[PDB]
């Protein structure tokens, strides 16, 4: 194919990859795996396609 | 290279094993303390992913091959729960089946469950579980010997909190499942507790602790099954439920000579539990009845069996639960006037036969995954129109019986003054307001009797008006006034007696209006047509690009339509009505009637109601009674009920006002803080391409009430779902009303729900139940009939106690007093 | 996918089979399959590699008998088309790999 | 001020293992990739011959 | 009922139960400016917990049809579960206070 | 049969610490020792001069 | 009962007298029961009762 990717969306993607790794690897009791999932969370219900 | 290396292996491994794991005699050693009890199940979804034409051949070939090993193995005992499979295989298979009557006088083939299939138990109705039991009952009795005592339903997705009481009525005193353990939220607190009903009724409930039905007999499987039970403290034996499952053959024997050599490692070096492979499951019930002193000692769990998993079960499959419901209430409606025509009529023969079958391929379409809308796409294009059949056939039924009481059809032909309307409620609506052949609204009044309303040429006392206030639209009633904005949200639900507001739009998060309709993002976990999770509330989008016109502004029912933009490719049309009344007890609230042409992709569409109302708790109904979900995300058990199975009516009141919703099609409700909403849609895609893609009549009543949850609210939900057909009066020497032959005085709250005629006799069996919750008292009344007597008899028809019927002027006036949540069951010899 | 076969199956084990007290019939295509005799009465089923063996009841060892496979063009779950819970694969084609 | 007095509207503890499962539907290409972010990468893919 | 209690038991609870014939689920105790109700089954860990809750003045228990109520002016504590209602009058501890 | 038919009266699930750390009072000599076993060891200790 | 709300919050370590020692400046945030919401408990020290 020939593609155009969607830049912004593709920075988005890496964002939201590497929040999604922190909130599986990080353990059960840092904040910020919390505060990763939070934010992954106001993502999801941000983003309209 | 060499073969006596092998046999000097095996006799360096019977240094670990044992001598005896050659034969069935590792199970004769240490078979006094066993903790492990295995069995050897074959579950077979009767239509999960295929037809019901290959379910009649999976069962043959799963059981055929069960009769054949259990020759080759003598300790190895199978189970199988559904009695409609044995059926099939006795229509396909003769001899098989004589031969498999043959292995379960012999001890082996445990049948058990005692029900025609393994139904889901929150969606059908009270009687359908009852006529679960009592067909399962009879065909067990009548083809073998047994009366199952065990209630196997392990793949069930939510009980009810009233199975316990109708399991004790039918006989089963036991209960074994098994998805409980599937609760993604919640692990539930024991493994073997006491069941005990919304009345008391209790039932010694068990769950395998290994979470599969379908175990390997393995050695972690062997392990897990006493290893995982929840609750060691009361009972040290758990049950290991071996075999493939979901649709696929029993145990193969590889698994048995893996449990012989879990035997014997178990006698050997003693750290796998002793298992035993030679006792049922009734065997093993009363081992653990009798080590906890009769159950006495086990923990308790009152109500519902709450199964925090596979929630959008209740709105998938729309058509299928509607069709459903409606299938439900025409039966009923069926052999009600079946029953008054065999009574009254002489050459009228009851139709044993016909409502046997339309009964039979009614509760086939209940399997716990055929109704709650978990199959392919052939599984419903086979259920919708056997369905359908079912429903057309009831009615043809019906009329025959009508006819053969002297009545007939409306023809929209006959006059205005000779239309009458059949009512088979066991009470005296007031008055009903009906379409009859061109949207003519007619008033059907009876004062008189509760079987016919005539229609009432006389204007109506509390007439209904839709006007128009400044940009809105004001559906005025006698009790109600309903102020409707401009784009469909109802601004103001008014109560006219007590001066009050019934919407609290201001505090909470709903800010425009209640009937509110609602999109959610739906995209459920794992399974698509199964769940729907509680993260899907996050993204929604409110409809609010309506447009209300005026539809109707007559005295008989004020009404406006909104035409609702859902999206692209979807769209819908509410109706917004109130109704004019005579009495009170007529009234049935703002009905609200979704036209939806529905082609959402993964979406949610529901309707909210904010209701002024802050109570704790919210009672929802359920078979035979009345649930009490709370309302305010406390605890994780609290987390887990965002949306709860609900009959016919969700209620939610605090001490002094109250608001029910009722309906007729939809299952799901969810109240929580003020705010109740309606599951109304759900558009799954991964078991069926086109779940509910087409067109839905939505029907659902907001009735308010001025005091916490009473009968008029039963009573108008009843009424809601209720079918009033149009008669027509055939002879005027056979036109007698003698549909008020079999009433119940006394206490509102004391329904009669069902009247039927005997399995074996001819006596008219009366199902009876109080409904929300206070020992009462009541008098079954027996009029245009001479009663030779009234016993009480259980589920299934067996007298108990003979009942003390009194002998007034004409009628009997049977004396009955039912406890808190009691389903009792009542034989009138005549 | 939910096609129905029939495989009249007729074996002659060899002579030297006078002894090898136990005789298997193996049948592995990734299916359903239930085995007829010559009268009808079912004696076994296949599901897929779970289930192949099916013993040689004793009886028709002795001298060449021919049996019957009822094969259903479906696994235990039905077709999937991907995955279990997905809807069902119209075309869906079988191989067999043992008999 | 802004902390209302009335909460006429409970707000449950969001459990763990679920709206943690959730993060893997928004990369993924699966059944929901029309709803989530891989949709919105292309920007006009072309392949014709 | 009035009880005069000389009481001298060490470590001992007197309490008086009445089962009272109402089959609720839950029991609506009196506390400051209004009424609790709490859960009468132990179905989970936080009804197992609550063996022993606090009242104002009365704790009732009533179905749709009829109730009891126990009424009080110096008790405090009260346990209703399944048709049994238990008053708890008269505890005797010994650590703090011999 | 022996298997009553109404349970009006519910029974709770024991609590793992509470009924284990009850076990410790039942031998113990401490502030519970007269309600306990330590309490009919002795049967009529002498040790009067 | 009514409504009416207070915003709530627990020290995440159990007690009112900690010792600001490295254990209790951890658990004060670490032991947060939810810290999806808010990542941010508070330390009580002293020596009470
Ligand atoms: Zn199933
Ligand atoms: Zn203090």
């Amino acid at each position: 194919d020939l593609v155009a990717p969607n830049l912004p969306a593709m920075a988005l993607a890496y964002d939201f990859l590497l929040m999604q790794q922190c909130v599986k690897q990080l353990p059960s009791n840092c904040w910020q795996k919390y505060k990763a999932r939070q934010i992954c969370n106001d993502i999801m219900n941000t983003f309209h396609p | 290279n060499d073969l006596s290396t092998i046999n000097e292996c095996r006799n360096l491994a019977k240094a670990f094993l044992g001598n005896d794991i050659d034969s069935e005699a590792v199970f004769e050693k240490n078979n006094d303390k066993a903790n492990v009890f295995a069995i050897g199940h074959c579950h077979i979804d009767t239509a999960w992913l295929w037809p019901f034409a290959e379910t009649r051949r999976k069962i043959v070939r799963s059981w055929a091959t069960q009769m054949n090993i259990m020759d080759r193995y003598p300790e190895y005992q199978f189970v199988c729960s559904q009695a409609l499979q044995y059926l099939w295989l006795k229509e396909d298979h003769p001899d098989v089946f004589e031969k498999l009557k043959e292995y379960v006088n012999q001890n082996k083939f445990i049948p058990i469950g005692g029900s025609w299939v393994e139904h889901d138990t929150n969606i059908p109705n009270g009687e359908s579980l009852i006529r679960q039991f009592l067909l399962g009952q009879h065909f067990f009795e009548k083809e073998f010997g047994v009366r199952c005592r065990t209630f196997w339903l392990p793949d069930t997705f939510g009980y009810s909190s009233q199975i316990p009481q109708i399991c004790r009525l039918c006989g089963m005193d036991r209960f074994l499942t098994q998805k409980l353990s599937w609760n993604n939220i919640n692990s539930f607190p024991t493994s073997t507790f006491n069941w005990v009903a919304l009345d008391g009724s209790q039932v010694i409930c068990h769950m395998p602790p290994a979470n599969t039905y379908t175990a390997d007999t393995n050695v972690n499987d062997v392990l897990h099954s006493i290893d995982q039970h929840k609750n060691l403290v009361n009972d040290q034996a758990g049950l290991l439920v071996f075999g493939i499952g979901d649709g696929g053959g029993g145990p193969t024997p590889e698994m048995l000579e893996k449990l012989r050599r879990c035997k014997g490692i178990a006698n050997t070096v003693g750290y796998l539990p002793n298992v035993k492979l030679g006792n049922t499951v009734d065997e093993f019930f009363d081992g653990i009845l009798k080590r906890t002193n009769a159950g006495q000692t086990l923990p308790s769990w009152n109500g519902e069996l709450y199964f925090e998993f596979h929630r959008g079960t209740y709105t998938t499959q729309a058509e299928l639960k509607k069709l459903m419901r409606k299938v439900e209430i025409a039966l009923h409606d069926a052999e009600y006037v079946s029953t008054l025509a065999s009574i009254f009529s002489k050459d009228y023969s009851y139709p044993k036969e016909s409502l046997q079958d339309l009964w039979r391929d009614t509760l086939l379409c209940q399997f716990h995954d055929v109704l709650p809308g978990s199959c392919i796409e052939m599984v419903y294009k086979d259920a919708i129109p056997i369905m359908s059949k079912v429903l057309k056939n009831t009615e043809a039924l019906l009329w025959q019986a009508i006819e053969q009481l002297g009545f007939k059809k409306a023809s929209s032909s006959d006059n205005k003054e000779q239309l009458c309307l059949l009512n088979t409620l066991p009470w005296n609506v007031r008055g009903v307001i009906t379409e009859t052949e061109e949207n003519k609204l007619v008033y059907f009044e009876s004062c008189d009797g509760k079987g016919i309303l005539t229609a009432a040429h006389t204007s109506l006392k509390h007439p209904a008006a839709a006007y128009q206030k400044d940009d809105n639209f004001i559906l005025v009633n006698d009790h109600l006034r309903v102020t409707i904005a401009p784009n469909g949200l109802i601004l103001s639900l008014f109560d006219l007696h007590k001066e009050r507001e019934i919407l609290d739009l201001k505090s909470g998060k709903n800010h425009a209006g209640a009937n509110q309709y609602v999109l959610f993002e739906d995209t459920p976990l794992s399974w698509q047509a199964w769940d729907t999770e509680v993260f899907s509330l996050e993204k929604y989008e409110v409809l609010d690009k309506g447009k209300v016109s005026i539809k109707e502004s007559g005295p008989l029912r004020a009404s406006v339509v909104v035409d609702i933009p859902i999206s692209e490719l979807s769209h819908m049309k509410a109706t917004i009505s109130l109704e004019g009344y005579n009495d009170c007890s007529e009234f049935t609230g703002v009905n609200f009637t979704c036209e939806v042409d529905w082609h959402e992709s993964c979406k949610f569409l529901k309707v909210e109601f904010p209701v002024d109302i802050h109570s704790e708790f919210a009672s929802y109904e359920t078979q035979f009674g009345i649930t009490k979900r709370p309302t305010h995300y406390n605890t994780s058990w609290d987390v887990a009920k965002f949306e709860v199975c609900h009959q016919k009516f969700a209620d939610y009141s605090d001490f002094t006002y109250g608001v029910s919703v009722l309906n007729d099609c939809k299952y799901g409700f969810s109240t929580h803080g003020n705010l109740m909403r309606l599951s109304l849609l759900r558009s799954p895609k991964q078991p069926d391409a086109h779940a509910d893609m087409g067109k839905h009549t939505i029907r659902y009543a907001v009735y308010p009430h001025s005091k916490p949850l009473d009968s008029s609210t039963v009573r108008a939900a009843h009424k809601f779902n209720s079918n009033f057909r149009l008669l027509t009066r055939a002879s005027d020497t056979a036109n007698l009303d003698i549909f008020d032959a079999f009433q119940l005085v006394g206490e509102p709250n004391v329904i009669l729900s069902h009247i039927k005629m005997a399995e074996k006799g001819k006596s008219i069996i009366l199902r009876v139940y109080e409904s929300l919750g206070g020992k009462s008292r009541a008098r079954l009344v027996i009029k245009s009939l001479t009663v030779a007597s009234v016993t009480k008899c259980n589920g299934l028809e067996e007298d108990l106690e003979e009942l003390c019927t009194l002998k007034s002027n004409d009628y009997y006036e049977v004396p009955i007093e039912l406890r808190a949540f009691e389903i009792a069951t009542f034989k009138v010899n005549l | 996918s939910w096609a129905t076969f029939w495989f009249e199956v007729h074996i002659r084990l060899p002579k030297s089979w006078a002894k090898y007290e136990q005789v298997i019939f193996q049948w592995n295509c990734d299916n359903e399959g239930l085995v007829y005799s010559q009268d009808g009465v079912p004696l076994q089923a296949f599901s897929g590699s779970e289930r192949t063996d099916f013993i040689l009841p004793d009886s028709w060892k002795t001298t060449e008998d021919t049996f019957y496979i009822e094969m259903a063009c479906n696994g235990m779950f039905g077709t999937g088309a991907g995955s279990q819970i997905a809807p069902p694969d119209p075309n869906r084609y079988f191989t067999l790999t043992k008999a | 001020t802004l902390f209302p007095v009335l909460n006429n509207t409970p707000v449950g503890k969001q459990v763990d293992s679920i709206y943690e499962s959730r993060l893997d539907q928004f990369l993924s290409e699966g059944q929901y990739r029309d709803f989530n972010l891989p949709s919105v990468y292309d920007h006009a893919r072309i392949d014709n011959p």
